[PDB]
């Protein structure tokens, strides 16, 4: 069915915009992994930069933590809608990575 | 059979529609009043009690036996009085003489899925109804509309001395609205007499009351929803009588919603007056909204919410004051309408602020970064 | 910041009703301010 193909290819472009994003993507996981979180809920943050920097070259492995508060906390919903959801954030990390690009096609147009 | 018992009850409504039919109609004065608004300033006694709503008998008794004696005496013309009101007398001695106590001494204060979904959905709209929302939000916001934006002049005891100071001491609220039915009821006794008698052009600002349908047309309106918000009031009260503040709100978005539909002006009310008195400014633009605007300053200079709290009381003072001078101005406007919104905003917050106060994570992620 | 940005704002909104365009944006952004100064909590934008 038309959908269907649709959908397949909504994946397929997944992909492709995260083959372009991977190296951001990993840097994002050697640094971002352990910053941007905002999921924290309730009153304040008692364990204040246990709870953040050290949470859970270029690709690095087992030198800070594991997985302890929940690795996927974050890939849960993230990848719990890899349709729709996940083409939009797919482009966010592209334009995140590519942002010099970006200015200069805003800047031609 | 349950509709025999519902129309053992059913007697008020059917005399209302038959001293509909009394109105305009007989005498254009007494029938009216004695008929249908002696009908409506008994539904007030019982509701002015407030422990006896729909069980006041006595007078409600003495109504039929009044309108029995009118008939015997009066009520073609010989034939159009006798069958018109002895078709309202028909349905009145008929309770006198069966069933009086459904409607009067029994409503006491003392199908599958899809239809299981539309009665919870009755109850909690009523609830609504029970609460604030409707008590005297919406009550208001028709009068307002039918005494300034409508006949002007003489309705000021029916608006700014009535809900001009009910609204910030709700202490007299509901007497307040009792107050209202009552005159209201007075009014339409008096415009019934239009004033085309022998006219010799005391003054507060006359209008007159030249046209017969038109002019009776709104204050009738105004009372009739005093009484449907007294309905779903006592309703309640004796569904009452016989018959999550933080912790939904990090459970999901479910839970968010829930706990702001139940607490919204809780804490926005401060924001939600500021951005109320800019919406007077914008709909006046005026030298009367620059005493609103520089009130506006004023607790926006406050900052913390405490020391607003303490220019509150003094803050609807100004706003309740200037609903009645506005009135004064228009007598002695849609902009009454404005200040009345921000009055009765300002007002519920003076009534929380010293006194109720003494994938979600996506959403979150959205108002919170 | 915000509370004087929040000022300019009403100034602006309280110099247009003494005219002598419109304030529909600028509500609009009262609206905005008054929400972002409300959300600098010390919990929630803490975190």
């Amino acid at each position: 069915f038309l959908w269907m193909l649709g959908q397949a290819l909504v994946d397929e472009l997944t992909r492709w915009l995260q083959e372009f994003t991977r190296h951001h993507g990993t840097m994002s996981d050697v640094l971002r992994a352990e910053r941007y979180l905002l999921t924290q809920e309730l009153l304040q943050g008692g364990e204040v930069h246990r709870g953040v920097l050290d949470q859970l070259a270029s690709e690095l492995l087992l030198d800070r933590r594991l997985r302890i508060p929940e690795l996927e906390e974050a890939e849960l919903f993230a990848e719990g809608q890899g349709r729709a959801l996940r083409l939009l954030r797919a482009v966010y990390q592209c334009v995140a990575a590519h942002s010099e690009l970006l200015c200069y096609f805003i800047i031609i147009l | 059979e349950l509709v025999k018992g519902v129309y053992a009850k059913y007697w008020i409504y059917v005399c209302a529609g038959m001293f509909i039919v009394v109105s305009f109609a007989g005498r254009l004065v007494v029938y009216k009043i004695v008929y249908m608004f002696l009908f409506l300033l008994c539904l007030t006694l019982f509701q002015v009690y407030y422990s006896l709503w729909r069980k006041l008998l006595k007078a409600f008794w003495w109504l039929v036996v009044a309108y029995t004696m009118l008939v015997l005496i009066a009520v073609s013309e010989l034939f159009s009085s006798i069958l018109v009101p002895g078709f309202f007398l028909l349905a009145c001695i008929l309770q006198l003489h069966y069933f009086h106590r459904p409607f009067m001494q029994l409503t006491d204060m003392e199908l599958e899925l899809a239809a299981g979904f539309s009665d919870v959905l009755s109850r909690v709209q009523v609830f609504l109804r029970r609460l604030l929302e409707l008590h005297v939000f919406k009550l208001v916001a028709l009068y307002t509309v039918w005494v300034a934006l409508k006949e002007v002049s003489v309705m000021n005891l029916l608006l700014v001395v009535l809900w001009a100071f009910a609204l910030p001491y709700p202490r007299f609220r509901p007497m307040a609205s009792c107050l209202s039915t009552v005159w209201t009821c007075v009014i339409i006794v008096c415009k019934m007499l239009y004033q085309l008698k022998v006219v010799n052009p005391n003054w507060f600002g006359v209008r007159k009351g030249f046209p017969n349908l038109g002019y009776i047309q709104n204050h009738l309106q105004v009372l009739l929803l005093l009484v449907f918000e007294a309905i779903v009031y006592r309703r309640q009260e004796h569904y009452r009588r016989q018959h999550g503040t933080r912790q939904q709100l990090d459970q999901d978005l479910l839970g968010c919603l829930k706990y702001f539909i139940n607490f919204f002006f809780y804490k926005f009310g401060l924001e939600i007056c500021f951005l109320m008195a800019v919406n007077v400014i914008g709909q006046r633009m005026n030298f009367l909204v620059t005493l609103h605007g520089c009130w506006l300053v004023a607790i926006l200079t406050r900052r913390h919410r405490q020391a607003i709290a303490r220019l509150w009381p003094n803050y609807c003072l100004f706003l309740a004051l200037f609903l009645l001078y506005q009135y004064l101005l228009c007598l002695g406007s849609t902009n009454l309408i404005s200040d009345f919104l921000l009055l009765l905003c300002a007002s519920q917050q003076w009534q929380v602020f010293s006194a109720e106060r003494t994938y979600l994570d996506m959403l979150k992620v959205a108002v919170f970064r | 910041l915000w509370d004087c940005l929040i000022l300019y704002n009403v100034t602006v909104i309280i110099s247009k009703n003494m005219l002598s365009a419109g304030i529909i944006w600028d509500s609009v952004c009262f609206f905005f301010l008054l929400l972002q100064r409300r959300v600098f909590l010390s919990h929630y934008y803490l975190h």
